[PDB]
């Protein structure tokens, strides 16, 4: 059971990071 | 714990996956610099 | 110890996970394509 | 007579492949043609279905 | 008169599954089928 | 040319949606096919379902909107029902099982699964899509799907888009007989998710609803079908300048500069005045003087909040009909100085007017009347945060012995983000009390 | 001029060839019987109105071809055409090339030559099988040899099924599929690899089908391999030879795996409700989903694309649709390929099969790109090898019945090969 949640955590960081960068187009038509 | 370790698979499975949206997006992120400095070589 | 996961999207197609989502139908759209969004 | 009736023929396919008029109502006039196979194939998959409901009664019975 | 010969030709078949750019200017229509429905 | 896009979100996101795209297909002409009467398909002449309806190339004009939610027993009817085609069956996303009414469900636990499919199915339609004027969001504060799922909708919508105008639609709470008990809880929290995440946020009640059909509709048994079908109407006036040309024409993208001040006060009221039985529309004439005059009367209005102890800040008007811009004129100036009506003083110009020529259409089997001009009233009073006074209070009534909180944190919340929910609440009682403070 | 003359060989690879040709006989007219109430390339004139086919099923095995010549379809196929056997390779590519592919091996290659020599400019071959069993392993391998010298240099293209990811209905298939590498490799010319696990998915997550058979993924597989040769047969505007694929997909020699994606594959339900435009299906076979193959494209780098248009596409959007996706950073193209980007606009609307699951759609794509992600594939299958060799299993029949062991470590070697050859395209 250990392995499996402690992936989890890692899912969780991976994830919320995912959500962080798109935080962080125009490129064409006006450049 | 068969049944575990097919839930445990489906996991590191699901984890391939986010560091290939990961990977996807530096190579879309970096990227944009470049063609922000490309364009921008044609700018200045 | 034969059983399959249900989905949850209620279509015969998008065979959904609350742990394999990105599993569904590929879109419609006309300028760009479906993994550069 | 074989030269005039290759005269209009023809000059009736220079405006029929130049013409974009033409051509965008021969688009659509196979789209109509389409809906009436895809109804078709609507009508004829109900048919299809209606093969083995009675197979199903027939071999539960 | 292109154009009337294709309507006359594809299009007498094709009675309710037609599209919508097809018969501009109503009397199309009266030089066709004879009750048609638009 | 001009295009929007209509998501509906929950049971209450589709009872609308069955009750106003019903509205937007007799608009113009469509069946509950989807397609276009014979008699229109002349020549092609009709531009004005570009706007809500899209259009493949055998004939079929399949809608902007995608209908999502976790209860499979209500879109199931749509799947049935006499609009069984005109709907795209992938555009309608239901869930197995529902959000349980609460807001946990809604946004942690299973919201995350559907959300990644239902952004495909807004970048379906933005990518049709030429210019988008906005995107129209219809949910309710009940609780799972229409507060937890809509509010993770915003936080990648807004993300995904930007600088992009998006109006929305959401029914209120009561201020005295609620139909759910752990609704407070939810009101709260998720205009936490929507103030900085929106750009305007119309106030409508389904209570003012009933006793608009006590007083003006004149019927017994008040359904929740003629409930949505005024609702309906008025999405229909907001954007019927989108469809049909006017003396003074106003897109989507004018409104959100047209009414508020600060980025977090997108917060009006929305009423409708000409709203009248068959009956009683044959002995009232309706001019343009007198109509304006009933939008302002508390009577006429949609959530319970009287007017007369708050102050005025913006308004817009939308006219729709035979409607002439100087008896417009006349109309508000009678208005301007009649004293029970008070403004801010900072705001001496006050009114925006948009005008429209096409008359409004009338439901069959609807109760609302076939009249000769329509008027669309829309306005961020400063009396909407004692509606929130009293909404704080039965939150915190609720928060002082902690009771029905076991449910959410059991389903990944944490307690003190309802904390700072409150804490930035607490900013928005005083927010709105130094707005309206005179000038010195 | 224009022909062209399959082999489909093993009980897929045939189950293939019968859907394939139910289509072929309703592109053109020929009625199931074979009588017509510019087809050359696939069905040859007779004496009173008779168009038989032009190709020459096999089988190790009886079975299958017996239903194929005593039903539906029957007149048609000409009594001899249609090879059997006696008996079953029973997945051994030793039995399917060194033991009971001999006795056969001539019938084919005789029979071959006649269909060969009564056309007069066949485009080249088209041997459709199935790395799964003895006759579609090891005959197949047997056969593509000995063509190679008996027929001369000839587009030798093959379009077979690779074992799938998880699914495998075959407990020894990895040997049968690895050991058929060796030979191919040099004996080919491009390799069009399908599935089966994608192309189930494929078959519900666009077609909506569950429980899906062999025969509704057997119509998929025919609508490629008519796109493939919709431009020798039907007329339009830019036309691609079998010549020309070759020369615009094959970058170097070995690497020559090209993979295959049908796009408008949409029921009719779903079609009257969603247009299809030239952008949105080349915008959407570009797609990690809609692959026939289940090696995801985005884990690796395209090196070629073509892209045939059985449609009624316009030679202008198509140009646009494509500028898109090679600006997108997402789909990434090798630098050695500056362009990367074969066309082709056919202009006959693709057709219908009487009661099949796809719905008519004006305009259609298939393009058969060439990603390093076929590598991946290789290698999986590759370790499933390994693993059996390493303790010799299933061995003891294979080498022990007509073949030495060398084979069974030379395969390797050369495989292991075509994998790191594979690779240094990449970098
Ligand atoms: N305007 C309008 N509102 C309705 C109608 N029917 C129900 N409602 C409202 O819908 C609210 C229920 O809120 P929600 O929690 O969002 O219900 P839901 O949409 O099923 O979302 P979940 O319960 O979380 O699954 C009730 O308070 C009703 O006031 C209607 O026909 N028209
Ligand atoms: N696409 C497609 N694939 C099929 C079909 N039938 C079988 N297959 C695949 O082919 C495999 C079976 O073919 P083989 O194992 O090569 O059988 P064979 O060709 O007769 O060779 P032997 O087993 O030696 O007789 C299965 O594992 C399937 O994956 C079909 O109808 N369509
Ligand atoms: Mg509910
Ligand atoms: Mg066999």
């Amino acid at each position: 059971q250990a392995q499996n949640q402690a992936l989890d955590r890692e899912i969780q960081e991976w994830e919320s990071r995912n959500s962080a960068h798109s935080k962080n187009q125009h490129d064409k038509v006006k450049s | 714990l068969n049944a575990l370790r097919h839930q445990l698979g489906l996991r590191q499975k699901w984890l391939e996956e986010l560091q290939l949206q990961h990977s996807l997006r530096e190579l879309e992120i970096a990227e944009a610099q470049d063609s922000n400095t490309e364009v921008a070589k044609t700018m200045r | 110890n034969v059983y399959m996961e249900k989905s949850i999207v209620t279509g015969p197609d998008n065979y959904i996970t609350s742990y394999d989502r990105l599993n569904f139908h590929p879109s419609y759209r006309v300028c760009r394509p479906s993994i550069c969004d | 007579l074989k030269r005039e009736s290759l005269k209009d023929e023809k000059l009736r396919q220079q405006v029929r492949e130049n013409s974009a008029e033409l051509r965008e109502l021969e688009k659509k006039l196979k789209a109509a043609y389409m809906n009436k196979e895809r109804a078709a194939q609507i009508a004829e998959k109900d048919a299809i279905k209606y093969g083995q409901m009675k197979r199903d009664a027939e071999i539960a019975r | 008169e292109e154009r009337l010969k294709l309507l006359k030709e594809h299009a007498t078949k094709l009675l309710g599954y037609l599209p919508k750019g097809v018969f501009k200017n109503e009397d199309d229509i009266d030089m066709l089928g004879e009750e048609f429905r638009k | 040319m001009r295009e929007c896009i209509s998501v509906h979100v929950g049971q209450a996101g589709v009872q609308i949606g069955n009750a106003c795209w019903e509205l937007y297909c007799l608009e113009h002409g469509i069946q509950p096919d989807g397609q276009m009467p014979s008699d229109k398909t002349i020549g092609g002449g009709d531009d004005s379902f570009n706007t809500f309806f899209s259009e493949t190339g055998a004939g079929k004009h399949v809608p902007r909107a995608v209908f999502v939610d976790l209860e499979p027993t209500v879109i199931d009817e749509v799947r049935t029902g006499t609009y069984r085609q005109l709907f795209h069956p992938e555009q309608l996303i239901t869930g197995k099982e529902d959000a349980a009414n609460n807001y946990a469900r809604g946004h942690y636990t299973i919201g995350k699964e559907l959300i990644d499919l239902v952004l495909d199915r807004i970048r379906k339609l933005a990518d049709q899509c030429t210019g988008l004027q906005g995107f129209l969001i219809f949910h309710s504060f009940g609780g799972g799907t229409g507060s937890g799922f809509t509010s993770l909708l915003m936080e990648r919508l807004s993300v995904d888009y930007g600088k992009k105008s998006k109006l929305e639609f959401s029914i209120y709470p009561a201020p005295q007989v609620s139909t759910a008990v752990v609704e407070p809880y939810n009101s709260i929290l998720t205009t936490h998710t929507t103030l900085e995440h929106s750009d305007c946020a119309f106030m409508v009640d389904n209570e003012a609803i009933y006793d608009i059909c006590r007083r003006n509709l004149d019927i017994e048994r008040p359904t929740y079908t003629n409930l949505n079908r005024l609702i309906g109407q008025i999405v229909s006036s907001i954007t019927a300048s989108l469809r049909f040309d006017g003396a003074l024409n106003v897109d989507l993208t004018e409104f959100q500069t047209n009414l508020v001040p600060y980025p977090r006060i997108h917060f009006p009221l929305a009423t409708y005045a000409p709203v009248i039985s068959a009956e009683k529309a044959y002995h009232e004439q309706l001019s343009v003087a007198e109509i304006t005059n009933a939008c302002f009367e508390p009577a006429n209005q949609m959530v319970k909040c009287d007017p007369r102890h708050g102050k005025y800040m913006a308004c817009c008007l939308l006219y729709r009909g035979d409607v002439v811009p100087k008896d417009v004129n006349a109309a508000i100036a009678t208005i301007k100085t009649k004293r029970t009506i008070q403004f801010v003083d900072w705001c001496p110009t006050g009114f925006k007017v948009g005008i429209n020529y096409q008359p409004p259409t009338v439901v069959p089997g609807g109760d609302l009347a076939k009249v000769q001009r329509a008027v669309c009233m829309l306005s961020n009073t400063t009396a909407i945060a004692e509606a929130w006074a009293r909404l704080d209070h039965k939150f915190d009534l609720m928060y002082a012995k902690r009771a029905f909180v076991h449910w959410y944190v059991g389903e990944g919340m944490e307690e003190g983000e309802f904390s700072e929910a409150r804490e930035d609440m607490a900013a928005l009682e005083k927010d709105y009390e130094e707005v309206g403070m005179d000038s010195v």
